[PDB]
């Protein structure tokens, strides 16, 4: 089966060249002299559209930015022009073989800028909770990038955990995380230590943040 | 999935975009450009277009004496002989005896800005605004517009205000204070091609809109004769004819005569035009321009140049020489000039066609004389009017058609006397010429518009506006002359045209009546200024902010708001919200105690007067807000200050109605 | 001027059926082949089905995660096009598309949300984070089932450095979304908005 | 010759048929202009 | 059918008695060109003050754009027969 | 079942009036894939033929943009706004729905229309010097007729075939009219059998059919 | 641009084999089925046959009258095709084509003439027409086998009302003609034919 596969992100500038590639696991010409594949973008909420298909046919109605380009086994999608709409998913999307499972994992596609780390913020779990009987102790980073800052809960569970990223910011384009770990009245006092440790490419070490309340 | 259906559906693909791109080109070539408006200040007493068609389909003569307040010697400059420096042999030709009047005030011009301006820079501007006015779109709205702005103008030599003086002269203002008054900016470039001047900035205006460059364009030029050097100088070759007429493709032909004049035209891609639901009087279908290049001397015509421009121009439209009905002829009248031109049009459109539907030939210039750099343009508007009315007018001093051409062919006539313009088989089409003195070439091609409801709401408001009260008693009256001559148009149409299409000024009045027999009275009172019952006046302020003032105990009566409930949909909605609100505290209906139904309480009773007046205000302010009338603030009276609570957004409606009710029942 | 309209989402519990119809307008409905695929929330797309024209036939396919529970058909008289689908699991909770097309998604619809799950409408418990002693402080937000809900701090006076997190489903069934503010190292108040359950629960947050 | 092999050349006319017309709206909106010749008389001296 | 796209301005500069006419023209500035190597394409004189020689090129590009013209003539002058511009501005 | 197409066999045409060609065909051409897989092609006088529209409706690229095609299911039809002298020649609408195909089909002439000239016919007798070499040939020739298609026949005796090779010049350029001469040529010993050797012709612009005599032999 | 351009006609004696060759420039030859398609001199266009791309492993197909003695073959090396006529009949003479397609001949090469007939060299047989003593006037070429022959009335002198009939095979597998001219009723006209192949120059003089 064949099996394709891109950049799992790609930081851009709106106005310099980018180019988003990806590789097939057969080669995808076909008999007839064509690249059986497609190009899909998906806007932050809007529905998915066609950007190309067979290989570098430009689809009529999408601008003269995207370019597709390449064959056999390589395939790219050049843009000349970035802007804050084109920020989005994109799919590269074979046909030579059906039916197709799913698209794939995409190419996240976001607006670049200088790296910062975060601002980690451990919170205890408050009383209101514990007396309706269920503890929630929360973690935040705030106004990072990149995103994919990973957090891990040492008290090492990894069953119960339960993150959430904010879209990137309109205003300084950066991200938010707010990682939950819950636990029940009888299983909040069992352990003395909470610790969450993060890790982003911003960060030169684990920042890990502790709480000692039990 | 079989292969054959999967590269199928890449080929519906691949040809549903190949069909796009294939129109795509279509419109980027060659797309009619719609003549959305049109404006005209000739000789004869003309105004408007409708002026001109009255002109020309009477057979009136335009060509009168010279100006006298212009400071001319016009006694001291009139002798036979055709040899004579600051002399002339020509009594009479056309003139804007009201080429001097300018309404300072409109524009912002200081009077003595003004009488240090170009009179040229006056008709357009004001020739410019009623373009505007007439395509439907207010002129005010348009500031900030990708507009353009090509003129085609000359250096007629016009001439504290020190300043004024350099740029109320500059040919290059001419076009440019068009954009600058109104705020366009769109490209204001200002064409100079003498006699083709005007018709080739319609060219380049339809490029302009084309490309994208523009989404409307002012084509226009106008011409003013400031001193009569343009007389005395050009006369020392004989070149005007003795009488000063224009005797266009006549035997009688004996040379030209110069003519002030303005035109102008509000063009729009046909696409954008049928987007916006704009009116399209025309349709310029292509266009084209060249140069005559080798001819016999500078300043004479060449038949083959004549030929090739309009084979170009029908080309670019798309158009077969059988397919245009008439020609708008350029027809200077000299004796080199006409046989040349008729040899062309003979060539280029009588060559195949059938026998019983002849090219007719006529020419503006016979009317009003050679309106100069003006003079294209203003043909279209007539070969506009005249394709809007289905007649086509009779060219005046025709004797009988010029000898040196051949009309054996019998494929050209020339309309000697006017003629019905069949509407049958084809849309009415037409062309226009401009043939410059350079050797400019220019041919335009138009094309008769392309043929195209709700409820009528009742006491539609008909509001009227100016900057002075007696600009103000003027759009009264003139208002009321045009309703006269119309066969019962829709007030409702009517008011939405007054209501959207037109700038709001300072000192305004309104009309508001349910029945179509008080209007005109009304619109007669306000034009002698006579107070009357549907008639309300009054001057807008600049600046100041709103107010919704909530009495409380006083303004209730039987029976309020009935009539609302039935006919406003918003106001039923909003009573019904109240009720819904209210229903919890309370013991009845509201709107059965608004309807007045049998057993419902009435207003004597303290405990439901204040819950229904409270319920009856809400719904007034926001069925206000629903209009667009935003309050800044609000104030309450006792009660009231509930119901303003509610629109301060302070309580919700369920709160307010519980402490209306309850209060109330306390 | 092609056009794509969808309806039929809407909340349905499991182990019931649902219907989604594609109405379709400004080219022929006959000649393309409609095609269903749906994204979970935050997943990638996941191609659900899709029928032929009546030409080849209008014989239908379907991936295999809804072989036999799901069923697609076309009313060519009225062109719509029709996703019945039956016995809907927990894992079905997603965004579907209507798309023109079998294997060349040209053209897609606006989307319809369709959510199943048994829990059963309640009302958002609000809980407070205390201060860290750059200070972060928020309010959490616990228990509540249907969407939307809205977190204005100081009743929207407060906008900069507000974060208003994605809802997030907990195995219990439930959604739990947490607002939190930065503050610049007076008492500071958070409102929760919950249409569906019209609570109106407020909570002040401090150390 | 079965359809699935004879589409592919109507495909194929279509593909360069669009191409063809989308380079030609690419000349018509944007194509650059060559300075082949140039002349000028400025102050100075200045005659070319 | 080449085109003669100028940027130019009237300038007050003035037996013959015949070319005085077309002499002083600002039309003519782009037509005489015209005239006198016999080019047949539309020969347009552009007065948009100190830009206008620039506006005609674009003007000038536009003409070869839409295949009205092979070759274009865009350009300016500039001449100042008399003082009345340095006892103006 | 084979599928096979009929259009008109001729259409006189004017350089500037709309023209229509039609094509009509025994079974639909709509294949499943909904498209009309029929082509038009055009073979101007000594020039080989060009693709000027695919599917029914696509026009090829570089065409001019006048030719359009129109039509589904069976009945087709391509439409040329502006006819000109260049357009004239041979214009063959042929399917694809059925592959492989035999033959492109008669295809439809077009030449320019003008009015009906009836022919100026002429008839030659054979030559001295052919005759002692051992062969005659009587020679017939219309001259300046339109439209083309004149009829002929030799009237050996009181009708002939397999004997006769007509032959026809192409439009003139100038009065846009044809010529045809037939050669009718037996042997020596056949020409001295009958004195009369008439030929007749038929033709639109003639009221009846007009008889050339001989009368010797 | 794209171009194909075909070589190797010519006459050749029946029975005989050819090979026209066919070259293609500026584009990828390799994906184009490539077909041949001939036309008598008279007749309708004729589909001889086709050759599918090297993906569809170059399978060839060729029409019912020519199965078995002609054979399609190509070579995208060179980017060129060829087509082998073997034990070549009469009516096989016409101009093929060679053009870009199996189903949509969308490009045609300029097309290459191929005659077959074992006549051999011969000149003109040249003999006069009568006018019956807006009299028509011609002289009759006949019995040459390789075209062309170029007839010139007065030696090119008189032009106007000439009418040169193409050339018709007769059924002996030579060629004849008649240049014939209309004048009004009367200079001695003299009819001069030239034979390229035969060198022959023969003129003739007719008269009443």
């Amino acid at each position: 089966v064949v099996m394709t596969q891109s950049p799992l992100s790609l930081p851009v500038t709106p106005g310099e060249p980018a180019s988003i590639s990806c590789r097939s696991s057969q080669s995808l010409l076909h008999s007839n002299g064509y690249n059986y594949l497609d190009w899909y973008l998906q806007k932050p909420g809007q529905s998915p559209q066609l950007l190309i298909y067979l290989g570098s046919n430009r689809a009529s109605g999408v601008p003269d930015r995207f370019s597709g380009s390449g064959s056999g086994t390589d395939f790219t999608l050049k843009i000349s022009r970035v802007e804050a709409e084109d920020v989005g998913v994109y799919y590269c999307m074979q046909s030579l073989q059906t039916p197709r499972l799913t698209f794939g994992p995409g190419t996240k596609v976001d607006i670049k800028r200088t790296v910062a780390a975060p601002s980690v913020f451990i919170f205890p779990p408050s009383d209101e909770q514990l007396k309706s009987g269920t503890a929630s102790v929360v973690c935040l980073l705030n106004n990072f990038y990149p995103r994919g800052a990973k957090v891990q809960w040492k008290v090492l569970q990894s069953g119960n955990s339960q993150e959430s990223v904010t879209e990137q910011d309109s205003k300084d384009s950066t991200y938010s995380l707010s990682s939950t770990l819950t636990l029940s009245k009888a299983d909040y006092e069992k352990h003395k230590v909470y610790a969450c440790e993060v890790t982003h490419q911003g960060l030169s070490s684990p920042v890990t943040k502790s709480f000692n309340r039990g | 999935v079989t292969d054959s259906e999967k590269v199928a559906e890449y080929l519906r693909r691949a040809t549903l975009d190949l069909r796009a791109a294939r129109q795509r080109i279509r419109e980027l070539e060659s797309e009619p450009i719609a003549i959305i408006g049109m404006a005209c200040r000739l000789p004869g007493g003309v105004d408007s277009p409708e002026g001109l068609w009255e002109l020309v389909d009477s057979g009136t003569d335009a060509i009168a004496g010279f100006p006298l307040d212009r400071g001319w010697d016009v006694e001291g400059m009139y002798d036979p002989d055709a040899e004579a420096p600051g002399k002339t042999y020509v009594k009479e030709a056309g003139f804007l005896y009201d080429a001097g009047e300018f309404d300072a005030g409109f524009f912002g011009i200081s009077p003595r800005e003004a009488v240090s301006m170009d009179p040229q820079q006056r008709l357009m501007l004001e020739a410019s605004w009623e373009a505007f006015e007439r395509a439907g779109l207010d002129p005010a709205r348009q500031r900030g517009t990708a507009t353009g702005v090509f003129v085609g103008a000359t250096a007629t030599g016009y001439v504290g205000a020190e300043g004024f003086a350099i740029t109320g002269n500059m040919t290059a203002v001419t076009s440019g204070r068009i954009s600058y008054t109104l705020g366009l900016q769109g490209p204001a470039v200002t064409i100079d091609t003498a006699c083709s001047s005007s018709l080739v900035a319609l060219h380049l205006a339809c490029q302009s809109l084309r490309q994208g460059e523009c989404t409307t364009a002012l084509a226009g030029g106008v011409t003013v004769m400031p001193t009569p050097t343009a007389f005395t100088e050009f006369s020392r070759q004989r070149g005007l004819a003795p009488d000063g007429r224009c005797k266009s493709f006549a035997a009688a032909a004996d040379g030209t005569n110069w003519a002030e004049g303005v035109a102008v035209l509000v063009v729009e891609r046909l696409s954008d035009a049928r987007r916006n639901g704009h009116r399209v009087l025309a349709v310029v279908r292509g266009t084209a321009i060249n140069q005559d290049g080798a001819s016999n001397g500078l300043s004479a015509p060449n038949d083959l140049a004549q030929e090739r421009v309009i084979r170009s121009a029908l080309d670019n439209a798309g158009l077969t020489a059988s397919d245009v009905d008439a020609v708008e002829a350029h027809g200077t009248g000299t004796t080199l000039g006409d046989p040349i031109e008729a040899q062309a049009l003979l060539a280029a459109y009588g060559h195949e066609r059938p026998a019983h539907r002849p090219l007719r030939v006529g020419s503006l210039k016979s009317n009003i004389g050679h309106a100069g750099p003006a003079a294209g343009v203003a043909g279209v508007i007539k070969m506009v009017m005249a394709m809007r009315h289905g007649v086509l007018p009779r060219s005046l001093h025709i004797d009988e058609p010029t000898p040196q051409v051949d009309w054996s062919s019998g494929a050209v006539t020339l309309l000697t006397e006017p003629v019905d313009w069949p509407d049958s088989d084809r849309p009415r089409r037409a062309g226009v010429s401009a043939f410059g003195i350079s050797g400019t070439n220019a041919h335009v091609i138009l094309e008769q518009a392309p043929t195209q409801p709700a409820p009528p709401v009742p006491a539609a408001p008909w509001l009227l506006s100016a900057k002075t009260p007696a600009a103000l008693r003027a759009q009264a009256r003139r208002l009321h002359t045009h309703l006269a001559r119309h066969p019962h148009p829709d007030p409702t149409d009517i008011a939405h045209a007054l209501a959207t299409t037109r700038t709001p000024h300072e000192h305004r009045a309104a009309l508001v009546t349910d029945d179509h027999g008080t209007r005109g009275p009304a619109l007669a009172a306000l034009a002698e200024g006579a107070p009357d019952a549907c008639l309300i006046s009054g001057t807008a302020l600049s600046k100041g902010r709103t107010v919704f003032v909530f009495p409380g105990q006083g303004s209730q009566w039987t029976g309020m708001g009935r009539e609302l409930l039935h006919t406003s949909p918003e106001f039923a909605a909003y009573i019904a919200e109240c009720e819904t609100a209210l229903n919890d505290f309370v013991d009845w209906s509201l709107t059965d105690v608004l309807r007045g139904t049998e057993g419902a309480p009435g207003y004597d009773r303290v405990d439901v007067v204040q819950p229904a007046l409270f319920a009856v205000m809400v719904s007034l302010a926001r069925l206000w807000q629903h209009h667009g009338i935003h309050p800044d603030a609000v104030i309450g009276h006792s009660q009231g200050e509930i119901a303003a609570a509610h629109i301060a957004g302070a309580l919700s409606l369920q709160d307010a109605a519980r402490i209306v009710a309850l209060r109330s029942q306390a | 001027e092609v056009q794509l309209v969808q309806s039929g989402g809407g909340l349905v519990q499991p182990g019931r059926s649902l219907r989604l119809s594609c109405t379709a307008s400004g080219f022929t409905f006959g000649d393309y082949a409609m095609s269903w695929v749906r994204q979970a929330p935050g997943k990638g797309l996941e191609w659900v089905g899709f029928i032929r024209s009546k030409a080849y036939g209008g014989t239908t396919e379907y991936a295999a995660s809804v072989k036999g529970r799901f069923t697609i058909s076309r009313d060519d008289s009225k062109s719509i096009a029709y996703l019945q689908m039956n016995s809907l699991k927990t894992e079905d909770t997603a965004v579907y598309y209507c798309t023109r097309g079998g294997t060349l998604f040209d053209y897609w619809g606006q989307g319809t949300l369709v959510t199943v799950s048994s829990a059963s409408t309640k009302g958002p418990s609000v809980f407070p984070l205390a201060p860290s002693s750059t200070a972060a402080l928020g309010c959490l937000v616990k228990d509540y089932f249907p969407e939307p809900v809205t977190v204005s701090w100081n009743s929207g006076a407060l906008t900069s450095g507000v974060h208003t997190f994605p809802a997030v489903l907990q195995s219990s069934g439930l959604y739990s979304l947490s607002s939190v503010v930065t503050v610049p190292s007076q008492t500071y108040i958070c409102n929760v908005n919950h249409k569906p359950s019209n609570t109106k629960v407020d909570k002040k947050v401090e150390p």
